[PDB]
């Protein structure tokens, strides 16, 4: 194909871009986003010990679930699709620095796809943990139901105080999974950055 | 690795030779011209640096007042055959008092790259074939003549040859510019015109390197009065 | 499949994969045939140019006054015997004032090419060798391969297409003995025209022959003699 | 597994596959047969046709090693053209030390040697062709051996080898070989290569015959085309 | 087989001008395809930060009072729904110009062939992705023709016929994610095969002096 | 990569030079021998497949001097290589020290040229077991052993082949006895082995049996004219 | 040419079968598929398949009367129809076909047989993918009138036209692309068969 | 262990039963029925390009009984039997081929892969053969709950279409199983009569 | 670990009972197995030509009582044992060769692989006959919902119509199944007999060490 210095640069300039927040991210944004979920887990309202509190009693309309837990799944909800966004930004600058394939000097290819492929146990877990909260409020709408449907079982009423304390303990459990999604895939960036960004080429042999 | 030296194909290929073959394609662009009136070889430099000398590295030497040379791909390969060949065609005057034939000086060449091996045989033998495209021309009695030589060690009697990573275009347009009686300061006009065209780097007196032999007129390295008037005169 | 590796191992049919590729290699190459009548031999050799800048390679070795062979297959293999078939001449009538035998010569020459091939290490040789030669017996046609197996032969084809080129060969057998030297040439130019396609056919430029006789010696001819050698012929 | 890949590597179960291979390579060859009786050995040979451009009597399969020692191969044919010549050169060397002809037990059993030497190392491969070594003297009389792929010497008063060879043999066993003299011999050789091979694969053959024996004095001699035609005809009865 | 004149001319002509339809694709439309999306990204209605509004409130107390879809994620779908597709229409092209180019077949240098083996791997990688937003696209359509009807169906849960609503406010946020991959699918894939666009479309040495 | 070439196992065991073992045990033929008082026999299979074979031409019982005799068992390729080494040791011998060698140092040569095949890489070892035969003026009658390992010791009662675990059980049998040792009687222990293992009764030509005596040092083939005359007519 | 007893007259029935085999498969490869390809292409460059404005196709609901299937969308499956059902017979003849080219297996590492099962890869590949199409086809008007029944059961739900609404627009650009598929179906089978015809035997040396 | 004569007797007369039915089973009936499945796909009754006699006029109450289509059950009248016949005669091959597996040891037991790969094409033939009695199954479920649905819900004519198209789907996977039947006579008995050599002595003779 | 004599006697009463029950196993229950279904099949109650005539239509309305397909039910009275018992004795089988494994070794362990792949096989055949179970299952549930499903539904009548099929495939699979069970006892006959060297020794013990 021929040269285009104008559409052909401006994907270049969508690679120096994603480049330049890489090191924005690494530098500015990260160290700091990766704080705030600390001081988010040690909030009082996770460090909760007693949830016998918490449990919902259902009047057996006059139905309702826990409010304060409801706002714990609409605090963490949106640090989940925060580590998303931040996934997805890294996994297409890792895809743009892959350079040409040749036979030789491939091995920090391996090794930039070895990275590469610590994120796919992201991709899937981030994933799973907004679908397990969307099917919680399934769980319990349902255990309702079906104790407003047959009014005899008590054990709906049991199964949702349950998932009342079931969904508190994934929570606890996501925000050190979010808090994880960051921090260590920081520190793999940066055990794979510096002298490794361009792993080989650069160097040559001085004759061929 | 998993392979070996002289293992062959199921085409019907050795594994060694083809790659050497294929290696030579990253080698210097170089040309050979045979003319009615004389044998003229001209050679790219290739001088990756300005503080690299380019007149120290000499891609083509004289081995006889007949013969010169050509270089391409891994330089020392191709002056570990130049030495013993300079050797023998000084052992051929020693014997008979006569210059080497252009011919014999490819049979010896020829001789010594079929030796390649590895095991039953001494370690003073070359284990593994040349990078190197050879060219090879001179004027004796017989006339100008003009040879070319691959990894494989043939040589065949040709007008014009091409040489290194260009020489897939080249060869097909020395064809179509070489023909008939065409003379020396004809065939350096149609040779600086296609090595400019194919390389990178502009055509200079220091870029490249040029030599030619006449019946009359042995062996002559082209110094920097005959180089500068070439270049302006294509 | 793992077997394929060396010469020492063997298939379990049997079977030397590397021996079965080195006569790969020969069907790879220019095709050659020759042919001897109960008085004179030739040998058509098929000379091809990698393009039309480059002029023909040369098939055709010249051995002896009585010996004469062409090459097909891997190009420079063949001057490793080259150099060694001319030697062991030379020798003969350093030693003997007379010329070796072919069918003798043949059965040295065979036995070199058999002798790196069961030793692992040295690389069988990759080239096809037809070889002929006049004695007191008549000429001769002997036909090598790269297995080191070498026959006696009243006309063979050997190289790429040769198919068709060995049915014109058997149909037309019984007319090589009795054949002179003339047309021994001509129908020994039209087998050849079997071994390339419908396109490019043949010219004298592309082609040489040399034949060997009674009273004549082993002779090389390209162009000028060969011009009136096809011409005057039907093809 | 590649336990097979070489032969100085031995199967768990306490087997060699390169040289057994070797044997296998034999399975390819074209059907042999020699036979041995009081008067001489008589030998034969299947010659298969691949063209018709060969010349009467190429590819010969009739090797002869000293005056009073014939051979005939089945298997590669270079192979036994190469161990042909390291015979001659053996049997020239022990006339030249010792002064006379070695017999046949003892040119065999060197052979042998040379043919199990490969198939010690890794370094080379064993012959890819099992020959038989015939002889006749007035102090011995007929004497027939084999030598196989493994380099063992066997003795046998009729046998059978190439591709078809269980079935050859039987035949043999079929018709005491001893008290027939060579004269009916080369009648019954023939007769037998006609049953052994059917036209399926291969398309035409002809019938190779070397003589051994006091017919030939003492002197491996190839047989002439008068008798050899004649023992052909009372052979095309049973075609017939 | 047997060849016709005429049936194999058809093919050879389709088949340089689908090789050639392909290179205007691979050269002018991919950069600009890049930064189609991107302006589609940056436009403020998929970047709304507040999804509170974003979502689809039904009223539930039958002649309760229609409930309709969500228009704002049905226009962001308008204009990202189309091009998801298109992408996918693309790829094909591109696969069959990748499997056009596959070499003659042979047992040596294959060096050719693995590097069109890693870029059509990497290819039907995106493709999947393609298909399987595609697939979450018409899901939640249809998720949200389970939870409405569920949640005007029954009355006395007060509570989660009104958390049927987080699915407007997921599917939002998994749009943004979606279209932030679909900028990246001709970003990424351009850059596969432009650098490697040497030994593509030529994965031949053809010089063989033998 | 242990299991094919001769290196250290991870347990200890060489299985290169173990699958040999199993390849002398691969040829199918069983041999026993006995050392008694005044003699030492030797009995092995002798298998003819065919008519057509000869019995002359192929023989287990092979004479490395006129004193020892050697028996060997195992795949035939590595029969024949050992004796004609052997044959140019115990040659030697008598060109160096002038004397007839003895079965002590002929063990000893013989085992140092296989203990390089399993030093050694480039090489392997050989798929046939030697039992070596002889008698000195000293110990008597002497019977040995030597493996393709190299190993060798005086045997008073040896057996090797498919057959050898049964084989060596009967020997443990007559000399838990404490059989008395006179000349033909053992021959008939070394064959009534055998007979009762495969339980067969074989033929006189199904045997080969060899025998060294001290009124006779030179080493003997037994006739199968007596061999028959000591299976029929005694069997008892 | 063999030993046992098995009937030669029933073995020339299957033999002029497998002639029948080679004969028309030969023309089917070589003539009938590449005269297809050219109709396929052009198949899709008809404004049938390719066009850019999809607002034509609705959910006609009423929701009471009847509710009927899209106009365009069921004809544009009887105008699919054709193409998958001859695409499926076509490559089951060739896999067939490429059965019998593939040669007496004995022993030994043929790079013959290598690509050939590369050949059969293929079309394993193009079977599912037709059988699949086939399948989602049952698929459309199956969870089509699922959801207009859906919609009787709550009538105040719009998700359900909506649903169905953007169903036919995706049926729409799955038949484009099948045919696509199946035009590469043809297309890279025909390539790779010129790529390399001489792989498939090993005679006639 | 001691081995029992009467135990093998018995085994072996019935694998030599094996072998004179695959005799004339490959040999002889697979030739007549492949020219058999060959002209009844070239028949009119099967291959038909007018698909009309397929159309389901669905009319809609307690209504009436609605019957099966007469041509599609007819057409599989004669179909199942060949189903069923292809499922048996592969599975007598598959037990023959069972027991035609060596013993077991290390000597030179390459070449025997070659049966690995004929009961490889089979066990992925018995998959579809099984598929095949499972579509006709799914055909009057499917089209059955279709107008079930339909005098549920009169009011929607999706089904109407839709039964139509289960008509045309099923008859048009009755051809194509047809198809695989044919198939299954002539690439089993091709592949075994080019392989039968080293099938029949998997190690060859000793 | 430590143990007392009785616990020995305990395993090895096992031991004998298990080993003896494998030796009855090859030479008396796999050749009268394979004989016995032999005769099912050549016997006229499976051999049935035609599946017609042994459907059982039943009809579609103090409702009358519908009884199953006769031929089949009765058929299944052959089948459900020799389902079972084939399942029970091959766990017998990959039980006592599992006792076979001797000492683990890091080499010489071919042996053991010979094992292994008659496990393997064994499993196999387990496999499919716990799909037999689930057969026989398959059409008590699938005649019997779908019967009382046409009884419901008097307007589609086809239901019926698979009700006939049932009838025919099941008597299809009765007959596949006792065909595949005698096959599955003469295939652990070859197996097991031609390998009996290597089952019960895979270890010669031929170490000079």
């Amino acid at each position: 194909l021929r040269v285009q210095p104008e559409a052909q640069a401006k994907v270049d300039v969508f690679r120096e871009d994603l480049c330049t927040k890489t090191e924005n991210l690494l530098g500015s944004y990260f160290p700091k986003k990766i704080s705030e979920l600390d001081a988010f887990l040690k909030e009082p309202a996770l460090n909760e010990a007693n949830l016998s509190n918490l449990k919902a009693p259902l009047d057996i309309g006059p139905v309702n679930c826990n409010e304060k837990i409801v706002v714990l799944l609409q605090r963490l909800k949106p640090e989940i699709k925060d580590v998303i966004e931040q996934l997805n930004l890294v996994t297409t600058w890792l895809q743009l620095q892959i350079p040409r394939i040749e036979d030789g000097n491939n091995f920090g290819v391996a090794v930039q796809e070895k990275v590469f492929e610590l994120m796919t146990s992201l991709h899937t877990k981030l994933e799973g943990f907004h679908t397990q909260i969307s099917k919680y409020f399934s769980e319990r709408g349902d255990a309702v139901t079906k104790a407003a449907k047959q009014p005899h079982v008590g054990d709906y009423r049991q199964l949702v105080h349950e998932l009342d304390e079931a969904e508190y303990r994934d929570i606890r459990l996501m925000v050190m999974e979010i808090r994880n999604a960051y921090a260590v895939l920081y520190d793999i960036i940066l055990k794979n950055f510096e002298k490794l960004k361009k792993p080989r080429g650069e160097t040559k042999g001085m004759i061929y | 690795y998993d392979r070996g030296v002289n293992t062959f194909s199921p085409e019907g290929r050795l594994f060694q030779v083809e790659y050497a073959i294929e290696a030579i394609k990253l080698g210097s662009t170089a040309i050979g011209i045979q003319t009615s009136e004389g044998v003229c070889l001209a050679v790219e430099k290739r001088i990756t640096s300005p503080l690299m000398e380019p007149s120290s590295i000499e891609k083509i030497v004289e081995i006889d007042a007949h013969i010169g040379c050509a270089m391409s791909g891994l330089i020392a390969d191709a002056k570990t055959l130049i030495d013993k060949a300079r050797v023998e065609t000084q052992n051929h005057w020693f014997t008979y008092n006569e210059t080497m034939t252009v011919e014999s000086v490819t049979q010896a060449v020829s001789n010594l790259a079929l030796q390649f091996g590895e095991e039953d045989a001494d370690p003073g033998a070359m284990s593994r074939p040349f990078g190197v495209a050879l060219l090879f021309g001179g004027v004796d009695e017989k006339g100008p003549q003009l040879f070319h030589m691959d990894p494989s060690g043939t040589f065949v009697q040709c007008d014009a040859r091409a040489i290194g990573s260009a020489s897939e275009g080249a060869q097909s347009s020395l064809q179509e510019v070489y023909h008939k009686s065409m003379t020396l300061k004809e065939a350096i006009k149609s040779s600086l015109i296609i090595l400019k065209q194919v390389m990178e780097e502009k055509l200079n007196a220091t870029n490249i390197e040029l030599a030619t032999v006449q019946p009359g007129q042995n062996f002559h390295m082209f110094t920097k009065e005959e180089l500068e008037e070439v270049i302006k005169d294509i | 499949n793992q077997y394929d590796n060396d010469v020492t191992v063997w298939s379990p049919q049997g079977r030397i994969h590397q021996i079965e590729y080195a006569m790969e290699a020969v069907k790879q190459g220019s095709a050659t045939v020759g042919l001897k009548s109960k008085t004179h031999a030739v040998l058509v050799a098929l000379k091809r140019a990698q393009s039309e800048l480059a002029a023909h390679q040369k098939k055709i070795l010249h051995v002896d006054n009585h010996i004469g062979i062409s090459i097909a297959g891997l190009t420079a293999d063949a001057r490793l015997l080259c150099n060694f078939m001319r030697q062991e001449c030379l020798d003969s009538r350093f030693v003997f004032d007379r010329p070796l035998p072919v069918s003798r010569l043949v059965s040295l020459i065979g036995s070199k090419t058999q002798i790196p091939t069961q030793r692992y290490g040295r690389r069988p040789y990759g080239v096809g060798l037809l070889i002929a030669g006049y004695d007191d017996m008549g000429p001769h046609i002997f036909q090598t391969c790269p297995s080191a197996n070498y026959f006696d032969c009243r006309a063979m084809s050997i190289g790429a297409r040769s198919q068709s080129a060995r049915t014109y060969l058997e149909r037309h057998m019984s007319e090589f003995m009795e054949c002179n030297l003339n047309e021994l040439v001509k129908h020994g130019l039209r087998a050849l025209r079997e071994t390339l396609p419908a396109e490019q056919d043949l010219t004298t430029k592309n082609v040489s022959i040399g034949i060997v006789g009674k009273d004549l010696e082993f002779t090389i001819y390209d162009d000028d003699d060969v011009s009136p050698f096809l011409e005057g012929l039907e093809e | 597994t590649g336990y097979d890949l070489s032969a100085s590597t031995f199967s768990p179960d306490g087997r060699v596959f390169q040289v057994e291979y070797a044997m296998k390579a034999v399975e390819n060859s074209s059907t042999a047969i020699g036979i041995r009786c009081k008067d001489g050995v008589v030998f034969g040979v299947e010659k298969l046709v691949l063209s018709k451009l060969y010349e009467e009597g190429s590819n010969k399969r009739l090797f002869n090693v000293d005056r009073h020692v014939g051979m005939a191969v089945a298997g590669l044919l270079a192979d036994a053209r190469s161990l042909a010549d390291i015979a001659r050169e053996e049997a020239s060397n022990f006339r030249s030390n010792f002064g006379y002809n070695i017999p046949l037990k003892h040119l065999a059993d060197r052979v042998a040697m040379y043919v199990h030497a490969y198939t010690l190392y890794s370094a080379v491969r064993p012959f890819g062709c099992s020959f038989m070594l015939g002889s006749y003297s007035v102090n011995d009389g007929a004497q027939l051996y084999m030598i196989d792929p493994s380099g063992v010497s066997y003795g046998y008063w009729g046998c059978a080898i190439g591709k078809a060879r269980q079935a050859a043999k039987t035949e043999i066993e079929k018709l005491q070989m001893k008290e027939m003299t060579c004269r009916d011999v080369v009648k019954e050789v023939a007769k037998i290569i006609y049953i052994v091979h059917d036209e399926v694969k291969d398309k035409a053959f002809e019938l190779e015959l070397s003589w051994v024996g006091e017919i030939t004095n003492g002197r491996h001699e190839i047989v002439p085309k008068d008798v050899r035609e004649e023992a052909e005809k009372y052979a095309k009865e049973s075609l017939k | 087989v047997r060849l016709s004149g005429e049936a194999r001319k058809q093919v050879e002509v389709f088949r340089q001008n689908l090789f050639q339809e392909a290179e205007e694709f691979l050269y002018r439309f991919l950069p600009q395809k890049i930064i189609y999306l991107n302006q589609l990204l940056q436009e403020d209605s998929l970047n709304v930060a507040d999804l509170t509004s974003l979502r689809a409130p039904l009223d539930i107390p039958p002649k309760c009072g229609f409930l309709p879809g969500n228009e704002k994620v049905l226009s962001l779908l308008a204009l990202v729904k189309p091009e998801v597709w298109t992408l996918k229409e693309k790829c094909i092209l591109v696969i069959t110009w990748i499997q056009h180019l596959i070499p003659k077949i042979e047992d040596g240098n294959d060096f050719g062939v693995a590097i069109q083996e890693k870029v059509l791997e990497r290819v039907n990688a995106v493709k999947t992705k393609v298909e399987a937003f595609q697939t979450t696209i018409s899901k939640y359509f249809s998720e949200r023709g389970d939870a409405v009807a569920k949640a005007s169906k029954e009355t006395h849960v007060m509570d989660y016929r009104a958390l049927v609503h987080e699915r407007d406010e997921a599917a939002y946020g998994e749009l943004r994610a979606m279209v932030l991959d679909l900028r990246a699918f001709y970003a990424e894939l351009y850059h596969i095969i432009s650098s490697n666009l040497e030994k593509i479309v030529n994965p031949k040495g053809e010089e063989k002096p033998s | 990569f242990d299991r094919h070439i001769t290196i250290f196992s991870p347990e200890g065991r060489l299985y290169q030079v173990e699958y040999a073992f199993k390849a002398i045990n691969q040829g199918g033929l069983t041999s026993v021998a006995v050392r008694g008082k005044d003699c030492a026999v030797i009995v092995t299979q002798k298998k003819v497949p065919d008519k057509l074979l000869d019995s002359s031409t192929v023989t287990h019982l092979f004479k490395i001097t006129e004193n020892i005799g050697c028996v060997m068992t195992g795949m035939t390729a590595d029969s024949r290589s050992q004796v004609q080494r052997a044959r140019y040791e115990a040659a030697n011998w008598k060109y160096k020290y002038g004397y007839e060698i003895p079965v002590d140092m002929l063990c000893k040569r013989i085992a140092d040229i296989s203990q390089v095949y399993t030093q050694n890489a480039e090489m392997r070892p050989l798929g046939c077991c030697m039992i070596l035969i002889g008698i000195d003026e000293e110990q008597g009658p002497q019977v040995y052993k030597c493996d393709p390992a190299g190993y060798y010791c005086g045997f008073k009662a040896t057996a090797a082949g498919v057959k050898q675990t049964e084989s060596t059980s009967f020997l443990e049998k007559k000399v838990k006895k404490k059989f008395d040792w006179t000349f033909e009687q053992t021959v008939e222990t070394a064959i009534t082995c055998l007979s009762t293992v495969l339980s067969i009764d074989f033929k006189p030509s199904e045997i080969e049996v060899g025998v060294v005596t001290v009124e006779n040092p030179k080493f003997r083939i037994l006739t199968e004219a007596e061999i028959d005359a000591h299976l029929v007519a005694l069997a008892e």
